[PDB]
């Protein structure tokens, strides 16, 4: 019930009744392909259902504004700690494409052993809770509906809260989750007994609520030494968690291979890393993947990123991604802002649209090089496995460093991370099921003695209790905040002030965040503290410089900072006024055509400036299909008119760019006169340039339209298209 | 040492060698899956309390309470069914009354 | 005389001498291949010789800053109106892997009927002359001796003047030009017979000097409406530029074709353009191939240009480039500043080492659609030439209007640009050369009867006079300045002063520019005018918004806007202060273990807090080896203490969320007074974290270090190395 | 449209069809190189006059002259040249004073 694209969001309407809230619809959505589709002059092998409302490129305004959406779900990350503020980030990120939304959680989560309740402040992340799943569900309800394309909406069950978790995202509908218990392991050292029978569960879960489940393994990019080293590790995490899930019950169109290209520039990295890409796509066949970009070999450059991106789609292109996730092209420099999220988003469209019907013309040689390395890379993912059974499974593997080691398996560094079986957080916390073990709800993984009770009901245990929350919704518990002070309620409270003064923001309201940047010539050191004092004395403060590059060591350096806005902008206090088309100006000269005579007059040899308004090259006038009779330069003022006269004219334009004693003002006057003394004035347009003209002034000696400095084609085409219309 | 290992592999076909890859990551998680079967966990029990109609706190507290009495085993949910029963009471009254010390020397038992 | 990499390059003594100088070479310059070179830990395959000084990609650092350099040429366009300026420009952009630097002459110069002489100030571009020519030449063989391989130095002989100007460039070094008879005509409406035969000599003379040509095709993508319907009239200009100069007596392997890929994003842009390309370099076999980057399809975000040029980079990756120019991608926002022709360095080269090798995995699937289309357009294209024969040739065609037609050739649309035979600039220069015509110099291209005076010298007509300047550049005639107001001395004194002060510049030293980007919650119109109101409060004059994008209509807008700082800053009244990395921390630990035990401390349950410096996930101390025993939560400090004993804890590090009544550091004191008290004090370091810590609070209570907000195990590493070196 | 003007191309190979293409392409500019062969311009001539070590405003003023005497088809080159040797004196002495009005008599005779 509502939206309306011209209003912002009712943030505070959004989170009443929560309460009440229930999610529209259950499980993972995929885009609609669309074959050979038709937008504007064009068609598409690639792509799938355009958005009922969206923002395109801009580039697409010389394309009748067409927006094509390319096949893979498309994802961006939006997670700042207030997620009342990231609602409206969202709202942008579905314009520009983004279907898929994933929430970071505030960090450690992972270490809550139970669910978290109400809306307190998150860092680094968004911390999880029923209440706050269910504002941003909500949303996404509102904002799909617009867009006209249902949003996945995205967060992470990983953790020693597992399964809690995966309950209340299974309940509130949850379209997609992370779920790996060896991440939990190797980077949470929860303990290994713990996590694998949790998993279990949670999994289980999952996949009642038809989830799509990533894996952990781009954990292993970033905590490698070398990333071009760890691919055989990455396979194995891969492979593990896969037939984990797969035997779980888990559907193999749920299971996505979290997978990104291990290497970037100046690397040759679409070499070392596409045999990967390959080798996985053919290893795991059946599952899905989940490319994501590049973070590991990233830095303060916005531009640095963006084109490792481009390459990074380019191997999902070449190979296959069933949803492509971004990374924001700052994120290596800043928190991610509301403007790098759209950027990530158009990017990843951007690239993929250009890159539509590109497999009809191009093909891998599979045998070479690449069919080699692909069978390379599977053997030592083989033999990686065959070691861990020989060290007598995975828990053994786990003890003896196995994992997050820096050497190129089968070569063992010595330096991976070692759990202890029966250390670990949570560990001590397995307990032995009795024969008498008993648990009445849908969607239990274990041993389940439901016979004692009645032999009928064994395939549907809920029935002893009519119903568990997976089947009767209303037997959820919802607690809306259990801390009076650090809550939505007292932060929106905290700015009911701004709800029409105006400040900038990069997350979270009026935060008065700006970026600026500059080059100065100078040592990067020097330029560097120079750039926070030229920051100060433009009245910014909180300055921070978050991106250098040096030019040349001597001759200067780019910096970028970010700076603090310390005041606002009364929006009524602003003076706000209330334009012809190249288009539309050529339409009217074909209808009725418009004949020109032209000439620099006097005795003034500078022809260039009158040329530069009417050759085609640089837009003068010729481009829009006018007719213009040049009669060179020195040319009296008398033969400029007597020619208008005889070649039948619509238009004189003179150029003036000797100025001396004002010759070039004395000479309009006369054309004015000359054309009054000899009858033509009314029925024909005179306009005037040069150096020194001023379009007010020239108006002043009788002509028509004046025309100084920067004139271009497009101006003189405009005047002429419009005055003519005052007439005729 | 890669040469060396790598022999054995050195004339599988390609799906010998996927299969294989597949065969092993099994045996690798078989004995995984049977912990799950045969055992329990304080998050999996507050699971099954949340979907019998317990709130995160209740769950907690049953859970806990369920450990100090050494119980885990039978299922916390399990406890808060039979307690219902033989009290002639609703789940959800079992459970809020287990949570708050009532009726644990009657489950012992 | 030198070039020293920490000095400032010095433009008045490069201005000092212009009458002694000669070019260093002559010629045109390819870069040499360099098979399989091997780069920090990588081998490369389509790596060309490295430079010896240059500045490696931001992300370099993560592989001991390699700066590997691609196969083709690279271009960056450097052209202000201000040379001088311009020089410092080129020596950032030679650094950063430019090796071609073209210089796009003042608006209008191919209307100048002969040479211009001087240093007067260009507008869109620089005016060329000997002694701007000279003074360009100079620096960059100073330059390119510094970066370590030679550059090509290249401007434009189009217009009435271009044997004038071939002449100049043949004497003074310049490596490279354009010349194309055709766009002299099309797009600058100059007579078509002043044109050719002019042509014939520019070209001689370029020939003679052994420079790379670059054709004008490119301008036919600017002038088409439609420029996926414009390219069976640029396989038409191709050939006959290029079979024009081959007849001439141009080598094959200096002639170079201008190729566009013609469509960008949300087009299909690889799907359109890649059968161009492919049937272009199939039908023009020993030619080269310029590959040059899109601007028709262009806007404001230097994000968008950046991406198409990716793809623009992959067209030719997938084919060929032999040179690859560059545009920058803030040209559809302002004239070219010093950072952004830098990116565009940056870009290319990343991206095509990120597809190093890239051929010998991924292979044309040239058989199936793409050879149809090949096919089509060469068809397409040997018709349109059937036709201009059927015309009675090349200046009928133009006359009929065969060119600049919107229409998908054959189709023809009647819009196209018509050319007068008779008409145009210069129309009626054309002269009967007579039976005793003759010229007594080296690279003319007509008869010329040298017979009527000696048979012998018939092959060396300069013999004649003893040498023309080609022979005896001791003949040539510097003249320095015809105007004395408008020079570059005149402009140098203006900033005389900025040469120990400084200011931000974009183009034009001191010019005072800065770029501002912001997001502002509003629609589109109002965040544009109150961005001018927030730029104006920050002290900025003449304050342009130059980018809009909507985030989405109502929840905001990002705006960037240029403006001026009108102040400056003293290097001297600036405050300058005068680091262990990763792996310093990690040898550290490696060679002398380091174990420390752990505990949230109290009755505190909070434990996410110490987690988060320890596990690996975030940047833990576990990574640098660190040997962790953790005692859990609510730990009492005593324990915590015993356990150090007991365990021969090298530290403690304990953690303290629950602030209520200085409980967090009072319990730091306790546990001071407990180490104290068992005797193990001064032997031990402790460290103590916590929300509200306050460092040097906490250092007050006897412990070693404090630990807030925002700390990271990268924070706690370094303090526990540290210390412990202090200790010993 | 395109379908009929290209049958007759149909049938030809792809060797062939370049051929034809710069066959085609050589026949369109054969005639434009012979204009060049046979005639000279205002631009041509002042770039003899540079090679034979004229500034360039020396070579406008002595080709502006002769155009005006009508002796382009000479060689602005060429006068300057005979003019020298028929007085005995130095390119640039021929040509500096060809560029102010004097010999151009001498140059008609
Ligand atoms: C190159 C040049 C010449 C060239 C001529 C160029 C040519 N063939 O076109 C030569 C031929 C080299 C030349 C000669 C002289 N020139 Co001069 N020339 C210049 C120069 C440097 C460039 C101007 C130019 O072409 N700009 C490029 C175009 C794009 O700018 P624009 O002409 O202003 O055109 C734009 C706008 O004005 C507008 N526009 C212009 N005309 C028209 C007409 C219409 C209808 C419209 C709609 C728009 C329009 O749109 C255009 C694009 O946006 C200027 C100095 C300068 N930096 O401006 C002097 C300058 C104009 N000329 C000057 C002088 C003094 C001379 C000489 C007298 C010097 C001498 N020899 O003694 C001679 C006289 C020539 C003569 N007979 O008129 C002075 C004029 C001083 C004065 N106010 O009298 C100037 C200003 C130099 C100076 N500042 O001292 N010079
Ligand atoms: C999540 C949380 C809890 C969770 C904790 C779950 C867990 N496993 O940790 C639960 C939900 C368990 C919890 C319980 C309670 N909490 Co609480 N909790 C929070 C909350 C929202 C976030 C804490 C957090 O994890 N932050 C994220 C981490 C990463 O940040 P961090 O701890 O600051 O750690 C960083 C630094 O401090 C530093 N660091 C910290 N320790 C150390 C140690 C070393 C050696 C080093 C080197 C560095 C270091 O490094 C970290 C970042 O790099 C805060 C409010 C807030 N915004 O801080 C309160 C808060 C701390 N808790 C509060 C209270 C009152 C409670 C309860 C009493 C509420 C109740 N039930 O009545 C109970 C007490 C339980 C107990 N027995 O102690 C108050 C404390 C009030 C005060 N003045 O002391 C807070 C401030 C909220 C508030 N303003 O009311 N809450
Ligand atoms: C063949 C030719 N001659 C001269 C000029 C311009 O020069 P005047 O203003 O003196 O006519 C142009 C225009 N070029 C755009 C360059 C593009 N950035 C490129 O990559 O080539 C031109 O194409
Ligand atoms: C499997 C998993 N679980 C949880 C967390 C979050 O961690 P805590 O709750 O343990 O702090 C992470 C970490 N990063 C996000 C993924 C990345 N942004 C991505 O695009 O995949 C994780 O990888
Ligand atoms: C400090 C953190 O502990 C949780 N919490 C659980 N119970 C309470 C309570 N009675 N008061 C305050 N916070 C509580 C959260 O409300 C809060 O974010
Ligand atoms: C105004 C333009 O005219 C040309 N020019 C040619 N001769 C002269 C002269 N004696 N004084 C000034 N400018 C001159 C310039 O090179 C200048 O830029």
């Amino acid at each position: 019930l509502q939206l309306r694209v011209n209003e912002k969001l009712d943030v505070e309407n959004i989170l009443k009744d929560l309460d009440k809230y229930t999610p529209k619809r259950r499980g993972w959505t995929w885009r609609q392909p669309a074959e050979n589709l038709q937008m504007g002059p064009f068609i598409y092998k690639d792509a799938s259902t355009p958005l009922e409302n969206s923002v395109a490129l801009p580039s697409a305004k010389y394309f009748g504004d067409i927006d094509p959406q390319p096949l893979p779900v498309i994802t961006t990350e939006i997670a700042s700690g207030r997620f009342e503020d990231d609602i409206r980030r969202m709202r942008m990120a579905a314009w520009h494409g983004a279907d898929h939304i994933m929430v970071i959680r505030t960090a450690g989560q992972s270490h809550y052993d139970g669910l978290i309740e109400g809306t307190p402040q998150g860092i680094g992340g968004v911390p999880i809770t029923r209440k706050q799943v269910r504002a941003q569900r909500k949303a996404l309800d509102l904002i799909e509906e617009e867009v006209g394309r249902p949003i996945n909406y995205h967060s992470y069950v990983s953790g020693v809260a597992g399964p809690d978790i995966a309950v209340m995202f299974a309940e509130e509908g949850v379209n997609g989750a992370h779920q790996d218990p060896q991440y939990n392991v190797l980077y949470r050292n929860i303990n290994m007994i713990r996590s694998f029978i949790d998993a279990c569960e949670s999994k289980t879960i999952m996949a009642w609520a038809d989830m799509a489940q990533i894996d952990g393994a781009h954990n292993a990019n970033a905590t490698a030494r070398e990333a071009w080293k760890v691919m055989p590790e990455l396979m194995v995490q891969h492979a593990l968690n896969s037939i984990f899930s797969l035997k779980v019950g888990m559907k193999k169109s749920n299971i996505c291979l979290s997978t990104v290209p291990p290497t970037a520039p100046p690397a040759p990295s679409m070499y070392l890393d596409l045999p990967y890409a390959v080798a996985l796509r053919e290893m795991f066949e059946g599952y899905r993947m989940r490319a994501q970009m590049n973070t590991k070999y990233m830095e303060a450059s916005t531009r640095e990123a963006t084109v490792t991106h481009v390459l990074n789609l380019l191997i999902s292109k070449l190979t296959r991604a069933d949803i492509q996730s971004t990374i924001t092209p700052d994120e290596g420099r800043n928190v991610p802002w509301h403007i790098y999220n759209i950027e990530a988003c158009d990017t990843a469209k951007q690239a993929l649209i250009g890159m539509d019907g590109l497999m009809d013309m191009v093909q891998l040689k599979r045998e070479g090089v690449l069919g080699d390395t692909v069978r390379e890379l599977k053997e030592r993912a083989v033999l990686f496995m065959e070691e861990i059974i020989e060290a007598g499974g995975y828990f053994n593997a786990v003890e003896q460093g196995f994992f997050v080691d820096s050497g190129y398996y089968p070569e063992r560094n010595g330096d991976g991370i070692a759990r202890q079986i029966n250390g670990g957080i949570g560990a001590g916390t397995v307990f032995e099921r009795d024969e008498d073990y008993m648990a009445p709800v849908t969607a239990h993984f274990g041993y389940n003695n439901v016979k004692q009770y009645d032999e009928a009901l064994v395939s549907e245990p809920s029935k002893l209790i009519d119903g568990c929350t997976l089947e009767v919704p209303e037997k959820i518990v919802y607690i809306d905040e259990l801390d009076e002070n650090d809550n939505v309620n007292v932060r929106m409270e905290e700015t009911k002030e701004f709800r029409s003064m105006i400040k900038p923001e990069v997350e979270w309201q009026a935060d008065g965040t700006v970026l600026l940047t500059m080059f100065l010539p100078t040592s990067k050191r020097v330029a560097e503290f120079a750039a926070i004092e030229f920051a100060k004395k433009m009245n910014l403060e909180e300055v921070e410089v978050i991106n250098r590059e040096v030019m040349q060591e001597a001759e200067g350096t780019r910096i970028e900072l970010k700076g603090r806005v310390p005041f606002s902008i009364d929006i009524n206090s602003l003076v706000i006024p209330p334009i012809l088309s190249e288009d539309e100006i050529r339409e009217d000269i074909e209808k009725t055509p418009l004949k020109i005579v032209a000439a620099t007059v006097g005795e003034d040899e500078h022809s260039v400036g009158l040329r530069e308004v009417i050759d085609i090259k640089h837009g003068g006038i010729e481009k829009y299909g006018v007719e213009v009779h040049y009669l060179g330069t020195s040319v009296p003022v008398e033969k400029l008119v007597d020619a208008a006269i005889e070649l039948k004219a619509d238009a004189i334009l003179a150029s003036t760019i000797i100025s001396h004693d004002d010759i070039h003002y004395k000479n309009m006057k006369r054309i004015h006169e000359l054309a009054v003394e000899k009858g033509i004035r009314d029925k024909i347009m005179i306009g005037c340039g040069g150096t020194q003209v001023t379009p007010e002034v020239a108006v002043k000696q009788g002509v028509d339209a004046g025309f100084g400095r920067g004139s271009k084609g497009i101006h003189v085409a405009t005047f002429l298209v419009k005055k003519r219309r005052e007439m005729r | 040492d890669f040469q060396q290992r790598r022999a054995h592999l050195a004339n599988l076909s390609d799906e010998e060698l996927q299969t294989r890859f597949w065969e092993m990551a099994e045996k690798i998680v078989d004995p995984l899956l049977d912990l799950g079967k045969k055992n329990t966990t304080p998050s999996i029990e507050r699971s099954v309390l949340l979907r019998m109609g317990f709130s995160s706190l209740e769950a907690k507290a049953i859970v806990d309470k369920t450990m100090d009495r050494g119980l885990m085993g039978k299922g916390a949910g399990h406890i808060v069914y039979k307690i219902a029963k033989e009290k002639n009471i609703s789940v959800r009254e079992a459970g809020l009354a287990l949570s708050e010390g009532k009726y644990w020397d009657d489950a012992i038992q």
